[PDB]
This record gives structure tokens, C-alpha cells and sequence, in this order.
């Protein structure tokens, strides 16, 4: 009495994974070493986007298991390894090293945004919630073909040139009470930073405004009080030791590799006008794409300037007072900080149900 | 990451070593 | 191939006077050149580097200049001990292939 | 392109199945729709991703050709709904179950069903 | 400000090889590059090749490739040169040379080319007497 | 796609017959690239301008078929005149004029009249 | 997919038919340099003239079968009777020793007369 | 008993409007202004052009309400505004006047125009009118199709078209309605009356048009006028009626200057039932045609500058009379200089979906 | 038994197209081949892709291919736009466009024929292709294999060697009136040079010619019963072009008479040849003769290995003779593209049940 | 267009004016 | 040609502004461009700015931008001036200067740069007293 | 091929003529 | 920038007069020398660097091009003891700048 019927165009979807194509608006007439790579391996942006809000629906995202992060962390490794040619590059395989030597000119280097679209027959979901603690169902989703730009930047111990939340400082972590997994603060406003080299020796002073740092650092220590015993006075401390890379705030700017001794930023203790930092410009670094050491040419003549917004940071506990010590080092988990609100699914518009027919 | 080698230097300071990036960092 | 040529081949000038030297390059060596002073059976000495600077422990009567493919050095007041050989070598190309000059003879008149 | 019709199909989830079907019938129809040198390498990489959706579309209109009914959206055939496939009172299905979770119910039988739906075709004319 | 006592005089045979020493002493070692240059009688100096200390990545001249090798050891602070397949014509006076390269150990390097500090040369001869 | 028009100007009956039938220098390396893509952008559009139609016809009952007929009565208001001088001495170009401001009406009926065979088949 | 479309010959109608049935659904089967901006493109145009040139072919068939009553269906048979004067073979062994590999050579010149007849014969349901 | 059906494939057009695209053969190494703009926002021409005739297909063209015109009258503006940078670009809004003024670096440049081809995008056609007697409005009994149009030259002038593409049979007269005293006549020539004018090696020049041709080519056209008037009422050609300086003259561009040839000597003839010269003065204060305003360019270049191009059109105007008639020249609305080159074209869209009533019943 | 209709049976219909080049040209040098091949063809296809087959008996025929003429028109253009003779005498009244007839560089290149949108190409990968007959193993491919345009007579040069033996390819066999084609397995370097009068010495590696035609006697005596000893005879006679080996090399036209290569009969250090240049050559491109410019001044050297010959028997009754000949231009590729065939996919066939 | 000003000057000479191009002509 | 007559000498205090007049008579007014130039005693001349009378577009020196205006009036054949943000140094003499430009009333304009016809001078004093 | 003249030439060597492509061959 | 030579020339009567004013770069043909005896209104003598003003004695004539120019008088006169200034008007937008002048005395 009941017979199978079939419908085409039924709203179903399932999780999957594919290879996205990076899409961004390049120029192809410049020579900067970002627009070139962007115009040779991307697609002109979608002029008018597409968005559809859903209702009475929940889905469980998970920021520490995504796949998009891996494709991004491979694609920009390609970008780098094509862009910045080191004058001598070293790498063990192990240990049997293997040097190399090619051309080593000077180049411009300012990153641009890069979207991430999904091929025909798939979709990308979002979480418009503003309380997302990283995991668990998000009761406010919305579909989209592809996302907002993501300026791919590298820097340790302080995320820079990133995006930020809009209600309160949030604190996301893999598994608190494990002491060996980084966390990810995120400010509601940019504590700006003037950081530059004058016209004598290779040395840069990194100006950051006070009374906007401590004002934007009070919010943080309050948020830590909630997820903890709201007692056991906490403090901010220096680095702990190891390689030079992790014990500072290193990054690139205009083509050089700054190393600012941010020892005078994490020293306050919280019971219930300007600041400067002594940066250097090193010339033999430790690569992050692989294991090994690079080496570049001496710095350029003129003045070098670049300003950014500190929009987040990485910490680490210490297994009571429980002071915190900015560490980090690894570069994979500073893209989770702007890619947690996305998950890619697969459409399956074909279903069946029982009814009464011929 | 070089873990074994990463241990060797933090030991000269009195701390253990732990991998965290082609990047060595002390405990 | 970058090549350096000596000019003049020899300079025999009297004391108390001024003597000048030149070195000719094949192509652009922008700002990479040095001048060495070779004594009889002694290790040479560094005098100029970067074509416009002076080393430590140098009498100011040495000075060099020029760019493009020609660089010139002059000595304004010879001394009875400043008679020796002089060379010019550039270090501009990378990977490292550093050519070396041929020299110049100098003696009392 | 044609790639928007899929998001169109998916837009109306989380609802009751009857409204889903009606919205299907209407919306599938209502959803009809060096400068000039650098439109010589950005043509191909933008003309593959449009003749790759047309393909994946036809790779579906093929299946409905096999099962008797092609061209129609609300199709129904003559295979008896065996009760061993998670039976339930009919109105306990078309009134209180979103499509998604309903997929979970039989997401293991969709190959048993797909199989039988073929022989019922060549056994309809003879 | 390091003093580089080169090796003593030597007399060898055709086709052989040789290993020359240059003892550096006076300051920290790995802040210094090094270079070996040679001179034939009456003829100018001849740049042979360069070695970097903090990376141990040497190079060599085109027309002297293959039969020469430079090597240093950071424990004994000596720069060993080796030259293969000698002859009776190529024997000449070789020179040890160095230069200060910057605060190396903390990841800084200036990468200069010229040669400031010199030894006293070496005597290398191939004969039949 | 533009040569389909070859029969335009012939009358109605000949048009029916023929539609059934038709159913049955270093610049010379550039110049043959930016005028090759300007073709594919035409075909890959003709295909999609087609998949829409054969789907639309999949609503008024008849998809796939070329000459589909149905069961809707033809109102008087739509220029009722002698049938003989309609299929003999008129070219489509002229006919499309005289029926222009009614097309959207007829495109409504052909859905309603289809809804009969939708629900009334399993009655 | 035409390796499979033509790689089931020899064997009787059963094998090839029951393979192509599921094969219908089984149809499922960079250092970018500024130099080759006139090598890859003029080569890329070719494939993009291949893929599209098949989608055109396909749709040009499914329209042809559509005029013989049955469209989309792989192995269809409709409401028209077929003659007996068509080189009448045995009415029993027509499915074991009478096959395409013996048909094709016999009918290599009989295609157009067959493809003609059948579409002409459909018009019985077209009068009404 | 008459039921409706639905065919699929009927040939039907519905006129539409879109954004066409250039087709111009530049050089990419020359550095005049035309040959450097046309190589920025246009594309090389069509290697193997395809054309197709039609048969027994009448069609209703119309010249005075076309919609390709604007699509050219904007491209030309965007060509000039990137080409001839003035030194003072006075632009009154005044909608007392707040007349702003922008000043720039205004250098001297080369200026000669190359032919531009408009093509149709992916999904529309273009219908020529291969007849030879199209007055301007009405059916064209012969129609073809084509992708790209013939070679148009972005020329600008007044009271006399320059480098005008010619007709074949006669010297026709295309008017908006006619007998309305307020619309511009447009003419054409079966033969080019070559014109020579230059400044030799004092900012003035002489314009010379071969005599005894103008007299014989004002004899052809004078006939077709009386084809619309009763074989009487003698017609002639008078001086300008007067107005702004640009109208009561023949102005154009040539090599980088703005000549003004006083053409009062060519229209003094009156018709009952070996050289000539014009005093061409250069100016430096013009009322730009792109909008309302004025400009002020540099003073002219040193050497000799020359320009020769065949005249292939006029623009006239009547006088409200009752007799007799007079045709004082004029013009100025720079749209007219393309309605004399895009007068035989149309852009349409094809729509294959036809209905019809016949005798069927579908079960 | 009634008639059904299917969709997808893999079935061919051997047919013909108008294919397209793939010429690895260079476009900045100024010779003739390497400028025709960059203005009227395309560069090589970077990563060509291939598919194998099974159980697929395919019946070729080498005197009935039609990938031929496509070469026989690309090459006539290659000749017409390259070596423009001074007095291009064409008997229709021999009118002639006499052009600026200057000296121009010359060397040929490898060309590749590929198949357009909607066809294939099917090899015959066996090494026993007797010329026809059911070839039981075939590939599929887009483009042809490596091929160079040698144009000559009596001696076919610069061709890929065969592998196993010297197989012989006849119309059918034993009509005494068909240009037999033959193919070595072995290379013999050739070298004729002009020292520093319109004459030159054409010269062979001698004493190698000896052990390479000692190879062939086996294979003739494979088609023939080992008895009644056979030998090679001279070119019997006709035109001078026929009884010669003529070609172009360095831009000028050699005529080397190699009679010194046939003096033997097979029981059970070089030779100089009257290798005379000319200015009066009978054209192959069509019927006629052309008139060129006076020969060049200096030194020009030729090295061009022969890897294929042409014989022919004699109508007598005994003994048998094999004199060089051939000449018909088309033969130069029927020995180079004999194993290739362009068929067209077509997936629709009916089968009664 | 400036049509008013057109009518001023053309009237100052004894003729009517009418817009005809960012251009001013007195009829 | 023209006959320029500058206004009378002026005496002012800081903070205020200044205004003068150079009645140009003897020709058509709109046919000449004008430039105001000043000099402090014992110093050199100082070009300030030019004004085209027919286009009513002026220009100004890089070191007076925004604090000084020029203006004329073809209804009365007079040329004005006004400098703002007075200082004490402005005590100096100011000169009226013009030049011919051709029959610009029909749109020919040479756009000269120099000055051919002058006034007599105008001294101004700006201080406490 | 010119077969007639080819034939006309070869017989004078005692031989028949035939075409070899565009060339004359004597038999 | 206008560099003159000399600052103030002193020459006896009956002799010639040759002043010099030099600029930074290409001022091709826009130079103007002005005469003023103190207590007067200055006067135009040279414009275009190669032409003579109206009502001027023919001994008044300069020369030069590029960036080098010299006013040349071959005979001093009773009324040739005054100030002499050079001015350029080449660049656009108009930014005209004088030099420093030169005096002539006995
Ligand atoms: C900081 O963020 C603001 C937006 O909130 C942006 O406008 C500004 O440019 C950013 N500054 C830097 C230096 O990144
Ligand atoms: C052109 O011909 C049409 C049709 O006869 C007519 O209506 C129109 O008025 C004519 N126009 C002119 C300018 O004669
Ligand atoms: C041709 O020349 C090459 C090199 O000049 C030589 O090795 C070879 O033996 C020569 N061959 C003949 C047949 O003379």
C-alpha cells in the first residue's frame, strides 16, 4: 500500500573534503612578489557574493580538526618558497646536509588578502554566534560560496595584521588542564604599533603606546579569572628559553627580519606614555617551511617603516599563582585564529520516501 | 624540531626540551 | 667575464711629488673594490675598501674614487719607504668568483 | 553559471517536508538565472569551473533516466516500501522530521534501494 | 686581531696532494671568514676560493675546480687546505687570509669579500734535485 | 547557433518541416587565442541556455519532444481569424508580433492545465 | 568510457548489456612561469574543445532517441510493431548466433534504412 | 476545438541592448594617443570574419532612435579625456556660478585616428542592411548578419564631416522628419572632394579645396533637394546665421592644433530652375564638446603641420518661409557624426520558444 | 526477434578528418623549415597521454592510409615558401614568376601530426607487420611518433631503424612493377664533403656496406627457396634522376652516382661518386623544372644516414636482380607512417532480440 | 548648452537662439 | 598701450590684512594678464602669483599658499590684492605688473610669463607703530 | 611525369618509359 | 635656483659689460633681464633670452641656452650703473623665482 517515491533537489548535506581554489583580485602588472604569485595561481574574485541564512538549524563545528587549514599552510609555503630566494639555504635530511646557492636580489613584500572558494557541488558553512568556545554545536549557521580575505602573515608570540571579535575578549583552547597546548586570546580592538628603523646602524626601536596596552590588557586578566578559580593571583612573565625565534616577536617587514625583545611587555601582576622595544635585523634565521637555516643579504639603505595591529597572542601555562609566559613558536595554529568559523560540506540532492502512487 | 638536539641545550640550562616547530623551545 | 686591466703599466716618480693609479673594469662593479700594497717578500697590506674608505693605521695621503668600470687612487707625497707594488681586486659577483688585478711597478727615479 | 542552483536547493532546509516539496517545485523554476590581455589566461581557469558544473549536473539527470522517470522532480515508482526499512507511522514522518535527520534513518539502506530500483524498470514493459 | 701562523716551507712531487695549516689565535673563531690566495714568482696574486665559518659552505674558482678542497674544524681552530694532482709548474707561494664578519653566533653576518688580516705566506715547490 | 536562422523568412509549414529536419607574425599566435576563447564562451552558454528550456518544458508536461501539443482551449481574444491564412502566408517574425502582449498569460495556463494530470492521475 | 562501450563485444547481448547498464553511472571516469603564457593556453584550448565537444554529442543523441518515443532510457522499446520482411532470420536462434558482430557487417549499409523506418512508424500515437 | 501547442526552434528576434566591445588593430610600440588607448581597452581584430546572408526576410530598421550610438559616444569621450590634457579645464556647474578650475601638466602629443570595430558579445547578433536606397526610416528588403561591424573612424568635426564612408548610387538626404525647420539634414557623397589645408613655415593658414569639383558636387546634391519640392522655388546656400564661434565655422583637430577654416566662400551659389582658399586661423580657447566648459591648451608647435582627408558629408538647416528656400550650414551635436556611420546596423537577441493553435488533444 | 536500441557499445567507423600539426619550432632563427614550422603549426604537446587496449584485432592496410596527404600538403607548402627557385618554370606555355632568388639557410626538423577533437590514432605495436593483415596489438594516442621529412630518390635517409630483420613490403608480391620498400636494422654513417668546377665526391663508409647486404641475403632467401643464386644489378636506365640519388644538403642539390655499391653475388675504404651539383633539376612538387642561382662559393658538408632502400625484380623466365629505384615521393613516408590509422568514436548500435 | 545665456546674446543681435550642442547657435 | 597707476602707500599693524588697487587704463582690460611683485629694501625681487583676467584663474607661490589672494574686475578695469596673516617682515614695496596677450577676445592666447608694463611702486609698513 | 616525352626519351636507350612520381624512369 | 656671476661687477667706463646668470637645469628659452636704477620702476630689456625689447639700444643683447646665459654689452654708458636681475618663467604650473641681482659701478 506504501510505495517508494523519489525527489530531486532535496536539502541534504554531508561532511566531505576536496581541494579548494584560492581566489583573490590580483593586478598582474606590478612586480611585488605577492601579486605575481597571486596572479599566476588564482582566479579573479567573485564580483557579487552569495549568502543564505538558515533557520531552526544547528551544526557542530570543530576548529582543531579542520582541513582547510592544511591546504592554506601548504599553499603559502609554496608562495614563500617561490618568493624569497635565500642566498644560501641549508637543510638536513638525516645528518647529511645539502647547501645550495642561487641569485639573491631584493624584492618588495607586503601581503594581500586571499579568499578560499569551494568547487561546484560543495558549500561552506559559517557560525554567526559570538560566544563560540571552539567546539560544540553552533545554533546560528549560514551558507556561502567563499569567505572574506585572509591576509597570510607570519609572526611569533603575537599575531599581527589579523581580524578580531566584536563583543568581548575571548579565550579559545584545545584542552585546558593539559599544560602543553597553546591558547589563543583575541582582542576587541587594535593596540597599534609604530615599529621602524631610522636612517643609523642596523637597529630598530618598536614604539607601542601605553595606557592603551594596559587598558586593553586588563580585559584579558578578567577573562582568565572566569575559566579559573577567580583567585590565585596571576602574572605575566618573560619567555622561558630556547631558540631565539620563540623568545621574541619575530616577523618580516619590507623584506627584513625584525627581532624585537618583547621582555618589557609581560611583567605586570594583577591582584583582585610611550614604550619602546630594542629590535634587531638578523641575517641567518631558522626556516619554518622545513628544518634548516637560511641566509640573506645585508639590509637596504633607506628608512623602513611598517605599522600593524596586535590582534591576539599565544600563551602557555606552567604546571598557587599560575603566571603566564608567552611562547608559541609553531606557525600552523595562527591560521586557526581566523578560520574557525568555516566548515566544508557536500551536497547530495537525491532522496527517497514512502507514499502512495501508481 | 631536532628533539634530541633540542634536549641537549635546554639541559645545559636546567630545563627539559619539547618540540614545537621546526622550532626548538625549552620547558 | 669581468676583467680588470692595469693603467699605467709602470709609474716611476720622484719623491716629494704626487703619483696616481687607475684600474679599469669590464662592466659595472658599482661599489666593490679594494687596493693592496705588496712589499718585497712581505704579506700585502689592506688600504682601501669600498673604493672610498680607509683602513686602520693609514696615513691620510691615500685616497681612491671612481665608479662604473674605472677607479682611481693617488698618492700625494711619496716617502722613501712607500715604493712597492699595488693591486686592485673586485668582489661584486655572487656566487663568489672574485677576480684579481695584475699590479703596477713603482720605483725611485 | 549553473553552480548557484545547488545552494538554491539547499537554502530551504530545516523545515517540514511538505513545504520543502512545494518550495522545490516552485523555486527550481524560479531559479532560472595587459588589461584585455589578462583575459587570456583568466579565461581558461574560469572556463573550466563552469563546464565542470554542467557535467556534474548531467551526471544526475542520467540516474533519473534509469529509474523510469526523467525530467520530473516529484517522481514515484511502483516498488513496495518494505517495512524492514525503519517503519514508522506515516504522519510521524511527514510532520515532525527534517530531511537531514531523515537521511540518517536510512543512510545505510540507500544502496539496497538504489539496486532494486533498476530491475523494476526493465520489468515494467514486458 | 687574530694572528695566522701559516705552515712551514714544503717541497713535494708531481701529481701529489698537500694539506696546509693556518693556526688562528687571538679572538673568538667563528666570527671570522677565511680565504686562501697564492702568488707565483713575479706574477700577481691569484684568488683561489672562500670558506665561511658559521656555515661551512666553501666555493672555488672555475679554472681550479675539482682538485682542491678547503676545510676547517671549530675545535682546533685551524683551516686546512688540500689541493689534488699537483704539478711542477703550479708550485708557488700561497697565503692564508681572514676578515672579521660580525656578531655571528647571535645570527648576524655582514658577508664581506676583501681580506684584512694576513699571515706570512707559504713556500710550495716541486723539484727533482 | 546563429545559422539556425537560415530558414527565417520561410512560411510556417516549411518552418515545421525544416525544424524537424534540423532535429534530424607573432600576432598570428595571439590572434588565434583571444579569438578561440571568444568561441567557447558562446557554446558553453548555448548549452546552458538550453538546459533551462528543456527543464521549463519539463513543467508543461512535455520535455524532450519538439512539437508538443496539449489540451488548453484557445481564447477568442488572441486575434481570432481565418486558420488557413495563418499556417500558409505568415512568417514567425510577423506572428510573434501579433501575440506578444499575451505570451505571459498562456505561460500560466500551461501550468494549471498540467496540475490536472498531476493530482488526478492517482484519483 | 568508449573502451567499455566497445570492450564487451564478442560476448552475447547479456554481458555487454549488463555491463553498460551500470557503466552509465560509472561514467564517473606548478612553477607557473611567465614564459609559457602562449604554450599552455593554446594547448589548454584543445582539451576545452574536447570536453565540450562531447557534452554536445551526448545531448545531440538524447534528443534523437526522444523523437523515437523513448529518451534517457538505455534499452527502451515502445508502442510500434516491427516488420517481418527485414531479412527474416530464424525466430529462435536470433539471440545466440545472430549478434551485432554479425549484424553490423550485414547492416553496415542498412543503418539509414532502419533509423528511417522506426521514426516514421512512431506517428500512430501522434495523429491524436 | 482549437488547442494550443508549443514548438521549440522557431526563428524569432527581440531587439535588446548590451555592452559591446572594441576590435582595433594597434601596434603596442608606437606612442601616439589613439594607438596607445586602443591597445589598452580593446582587442585585436577578427582573423577569419564570417558573414551570412538571409532570404525573403523584411525588417524594420530605424536610424534616429538607435542604441549603439551612446555606446560609442561614451567610448570617444573616455578616449579624449585620457588623451588631450588641457592646462586650464574650466567646468561650470552653476545649477551665480561656482566655476571651478583644475590645472595640470599639459604637454604636446601626436594625434591621428585609426579605425575602430564594434563587435557583438556572446549571445546576440548584428543585422546589416545591404540595400543602397535606405532613406533612413522604414523596411530594409535585404538583411544579413555579422559579428563585427565595418571600420569606423573616431573623427570629430563640424559643418563638414571628414573621412566619411561613401554611398554608391546617388547623393541621398536623410532627415528626422523633413519640413520641420528644426532637424539636421544629413548628406553623403559618391565621390570624395579631397581637401588640402596646412600652416606653412603669425598663427594662421589657408584652406584650399579643388575648385570646379565643389561646383559640380554642389550640382549633384542640388537636384535631390528639388526631388522634394515643386521643381521651382530656387534654392541656394548662405552664410552662417551666427552664434558661438565653433558653430559658424569649420573646426577640427589636425596634428595637435585646432584649426578654424572660414568656409564662407563655399556656400554663396544660387541655382534657378582652378582653386579656392579659406583663411584658417588657429585658436587656443575652445568650448569643449564633451560637456559644458572651456579649455586652454599650449601655443602651437614650431614646424610645418599638414592634414589631407576626403570630405564626405554636410549638415544643413532650413528657414521658416511661407517663394524660395535657403540652406545655411550649421550642426554641432556631435552625435550626428556617427548617425552617419552606424545608420545601417541593429543588435537583436534570438529566442527559440514558439506557441501556436492547432488541432491536438494530449490524452 | 525484434529490434532494440542501446547506448554505449564501443564501436568505431574508420574515417577521415583534417588534422593539425605539432612542430617543435624555434621562431627566432631564420631558416626555412624552422620558420614555416612556427607560423603554420603548433609547438609540441607537453605531456601527451596514452591508453592501451586488449583483445582488439585491428586490420590495417599500408597502401590504403589517409594520414598521408596531410603530410603531402604541409610539405608542399614547406617547399613552396622556402626554396623559391629563380625561374619557377611551370608547364601548364611555361609561365614563371621569377623572384628575388637569394641564398637562404636550410635544415629540416621533426614534425608531429596530432588528431583533433573527436578522433584517435591507433598504432600497430607489433614488430612483425608484414604490411597488412590482422594486427592483434594496438595502442591509442593523440600524436604521431618522431618523424623527419627526408626527400630524395633511390635512397631513403634519416629514418628510424627497424629492429629484428629487414622486412620487405610489397603491393602484394611478385608483380615486378611495384616499388618494393625495405628497411635496415643497422645504421651506416654517410659522409660526402666538398673540399677547398661544380663537382664533389660522394663517399660511403665502405666495408660496412658489405656486412649489411650480407644481412639481407638471408631475408630475400626467406621469401625464396635459397637456391638459384641471386644478386643485385645496376639501375637499368631511364631519366638521370631515376638512375641517381638526388637531394638537397646545405641548400644546394647533389647528384651522386653510387654505382660502386653493387658488384657482388652471394653464394649459398670508400668510393668517390660523380656527385655533381646542377642548376637544372626536374621538380617533384609537380611536373616541370626550375632554374636556380649559380652554385655557392665555399664549404658545405653532408652527413645523412640511409636507413631504407628500394629494389625491383625483372621479368624474365634462374637468377634474379635487385636494382635501386623507386622515386615516387609518397614512398618516403609509407615507410615512415605505415602504422597509424585515425578512427572515429561512435557509440550507438542496435541489436535484435 | 547654457540655454538662458544663449537667449541673452542672440537677442542682443536680433535673432532667436536654440540649444544645439554643449553648443550655442543663434537662429 | 596701457597706463598702470598703483594705489597710494599704506601703513598698517600686524594681525590684519592689506588691499591695494592698480587702475589699468589705455587699452581693453581683458587682453592683459597681471602679476604682483614685491621687494624689501636692500634685497632681491619676489614673484608672487599670476592671474589670467579672461579665465579668472590665478596661481600662487609655494611659500604663500592659502594666505594670499588676488582678484580683478573687468567691470571697472581695476586689480586688487589681499595678503592674510600679517607679520612684521611684510614691510616692503609692492609693484603692479602686466603684459600683452593678443586678441584673446576671440580665443587666441599666447600665455606669456614675463612683464612689460609696470606701475610706480607701493610701499607698506607693518609693525607696532 | 610527362609520360609521352619520358617514353620518347627511354626508347632511344632501347627502353620503355614510365613515371616514378613526377619523374621519368626508363624500364 | 638662479646662480649669478659675479655678485657685483665693477668696471671702468668706455669698457664692455658682460654679466652672467646661471640656473639649475633646462630653462631652454625663458629668461628675462630687468633694469632698475634705484628710486624707479624696473624695466624690460631681454625676453626669450635671444630677443630685444622695444625702444632699446642695439648694444643690449645676450646669448646662451640650456642653463647658461650671459648678457653682453660691448660699450659701457653713462646710464649703465644700476641693478640687473635675471628671472625664469619656464616650469608649469607657474612657479617663478628670481635670483639675487648684480650691480655695476666705477
Ligand atoms: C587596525 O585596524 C583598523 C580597523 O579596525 C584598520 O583601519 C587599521 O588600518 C589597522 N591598522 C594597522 C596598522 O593594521
Ligand atoms: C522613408 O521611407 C518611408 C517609407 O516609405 C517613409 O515613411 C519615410 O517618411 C521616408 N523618409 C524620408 C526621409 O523620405
Ligand atoms: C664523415 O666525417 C666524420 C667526422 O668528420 C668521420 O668520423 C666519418 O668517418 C666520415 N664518414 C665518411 C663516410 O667519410
Amino acid at each position: 500500500n506504501l510505495w517508494v517515491t523519489v525527489y530531486y533537489g532535496v536539502p541534504v548535506w554531508k561532511d566531505a573534503e576536496t581541494t579548494l581554489f584560492c581566489a583573490s583580485d590580483a593586478k598582474a602588472y606590478e612586480t611585488e612578489k605577492h601579486n605575481v604569485w597571486a596572479t599566476h595561481a588564482c582566479v579573479p574574485t567573485d564580483p557579487n557574493p552569495q549568502e543564505i541564512h538558515l533557520e531552526n538549524v544547528t551544526e557542530e563545528f570543530n576548529m582543531w580538526k579542520n582541513n582547510m587549514v592544511e591546504q592554506m599552510h601548504t599553499d603559502i609555503i609554496s608562495l614563500w618558497d617561490q618568493s624569497l630566494k635565500p642566498c644560501v639555504k641549508l637543510t638536513p635530511l638525516c645528518c647529511n646536509t645539502s647547501a645550495i646557492t642561487q641569485a639573491c636580489p631584493k624584492v618588495s613584500f607586503e601581503p594581500i588578502p586571499i579568499h578560499y572558494c569551494a568547487p561546484a557541488g560543495f558549500a561552506i558553512l559559517k557560525c554567526k554566534d559570538k560566544k563560540f568556545n571552539g567546539t560544540g554545536p553552533c545554533p546560528s549557521v549560514s551558507t556561502v560560496q567563499c569567505t572574506h580575505g585572509i591576509k597570510p602573515v607570519v609572526s611569533t608570540q603575537l599575531l599581527l595584521n589579523g581580524s578580531l571579535a566584536e563583543e568581548e575578549v575571548m579565550i579559545r583552547s584545545e584542552n585546558i588542564t593539559n599544560n602543553a597546548k597553546n591558547i589563543l586570546v583575541q582582542f576587541n580592538t587594535p593596540v597599534q604599533i609604530n615599529c621602524t628603523r631610522p636612517n643609523d646602524i642596523r637597529q630598530a626601536h618598536c614604539n607601542v603606546s601605553k595606557a592603551t596596552w594596559n587598558e586593553t590588557l586588563g580585559k584579558v586578566v578578567k577573562q582568565l579569572r572566569k575559566h579559573f578559580g577567580n583567585n590565585t593571583i596571576i602574572r605575566f612573565a618573560n619567555s622561558s628559553g630556547g631558540d631565539l625565534e620563540v623568545t621574541t616577536h619575530s616577523f618580516n617587514c619590507g623584506g627584513e627580519f625584525f627581532y624585537c625583545n618583547t621582555s618589557g611587555l609581560f611583567n605586570s601582576t594583577w591582584i583582585s606614555d610611550s614604550i619602546t622595544l630594542p629590535c634587531r635585523i638578523k641575517q641567518i634565521i631558522n626556516m619554518w617551511q622545513r628544518i634548516g637555516q637560511a641566509m640573506y643579504a645585508p639590509p637596504i639603505q633607506g628608512v623602513i617603516r611598517c605599522v600593524s595591529n596586535i590582534t591576539g597572542l599565544i600563551l602557555t601555562r606552567d604546571g598557587t599563582t599560575e603566571t603566564f609566559r608567552p611562547g608559541g613558536g609553531d606557525m600552523r595554529d595562527n591560521w586557526r585564529s581566523e578560520l574557525y568559523k568555516y566548515k566544508v560540506v557536500k551536497i547530495e540532492p537525491l532522496g527517497v520516501a514512502p507514499t502512495r502512487c501508481k | 624540531x631536532n628533539l634530541h638536539f633540542c634536549q641537549l641545550r635546554c639541559k645545559s640550562l636546567g630545563l627539559l626540551g619539547r618540540c614545537a616547530x621546526t622550532y626548538c623551545a625549552c620547558v | 667575464d669581468i676583467v680588470m686591466t692595469q693603467s699605467p703599466a709602470t709609474l716611476s716618480v720622484s719623491p716629494g711629488e704626487r703619483a696616481t693609479l687607475s684600474c679599469r673594469a669590464s662592466e659595472s662593479v658599482s661599489s666593490d673594490l679594494a687596493w693592496y700594497q705588496q712589499k718585497p717578500g712581505q704579506a700585502p697590506r689592506l688600504l682601501i675598501y669600498g673604493a672610498s674608505t680607509r683602513a686602520t693605521g693609514v696615513p691620510a695621503r691615500f685616497s681612491g674614487s671612481g665608479s662604473g668600470a674605472e677607479f682611481t687612487l693617488t698618492i700625494s707625497s711619496l716617502q722613501s719607504e712607500d715604493f712597492a707594488v699595488y693591486y686592485c681586486q673586485q668582489y661584486n659577483n655572487w656566487p663568489p668568483r672574485y677576480t684579481f688585478g695584475q699590479g703596477t711597478r713603482l720605483e725611485i727615479k | 553559471g549553473i553552480g548557484a542552483v545547488f545552494l538554491g536547493f539547499l537554502g530551504a532546509a530545516g523545515s517540514t517536508m511538505g513545504a520543502a516539496s512545494m518550495t522545490l517545485t516552485v523555486q527550481a523554476r524560479n531559479l532560472l538565472s595587459q588589461h584585455l590581455l589578462k583575459l587570456t589566461v583568466w579565461g581558461i581557469k574560469q572556463l573550466q569551473a563552469r563546464v565542470l558544473a554542467v557535467e556534474r549536473y548531467l551526471r544526475d539527470q542520467q540516474l533519473l533516466g534509469i529509474w523510469g522517470c526523467s525530467g520530473k522532480l516529484i517522481c514515484c515508482t511502483n516498488v513496495p516500501w518494505n517495512s524492514s526499512w525503519s517503519n514508522r507511522n506515516l504522519s510521524e514522518i511527514w510532520d515532525n522530521m527534517t530531511w537531514l535527520q531523515w537521511d540518517k534513518e536510512i543512510s545505510n539502506y540507500t544502496q539496497i534501494i538504489y539496486g532494486l530500483l533498476e530491475e523494476s524498470q526493465n520489468q515494467q514493459e514486458k | 686581531e687574530v694572528q695566522l701562523v701559516e705552515s712551514g716551507a714544503e717541497v713535494k712531487k708531481p701529481g701529489s696532494s698537500v694539506k696546509v695549516s693556518c693556526k688562528a689565535s687571538g679572538d673568538t673563531f667563528i666570527r671570522y671568514s677565511f680565504t686562501w690566495v697564492r702568488q707565483a714568482p713575479g706574477q700577481g696574486l691569484e684568488w683561489m676560493g672562500r670558506i665561511i665559518t658559521i656555515l661551512d659552505v666553501a666555493h672555488y674558482a672555475p679554472h681550479l675546480q675539482g682538485r682542491v678542497t678547503i676545510t676547517a674544524d671549530k675545535s682546533t681552530s685551524t683551516v686546512y687546505l688540500e689541493l689534488r694532482n699537483l704539478r711542477s709548474d703550479d708550485t708557488a707561494v700561497y697565503f692564508c687570509a681572514g676578515v672579521y664578519e660580525g656578531e655571528a653566533d647571535e645570527g648576524e653576518y655582514d658577508n664581506n669579500g676583501f681580506l684584512k688580516h694576513w699571515g706570512q705566506g707559504t713556500l710550495v715547490t716541486v723539484s727533482s734535485a
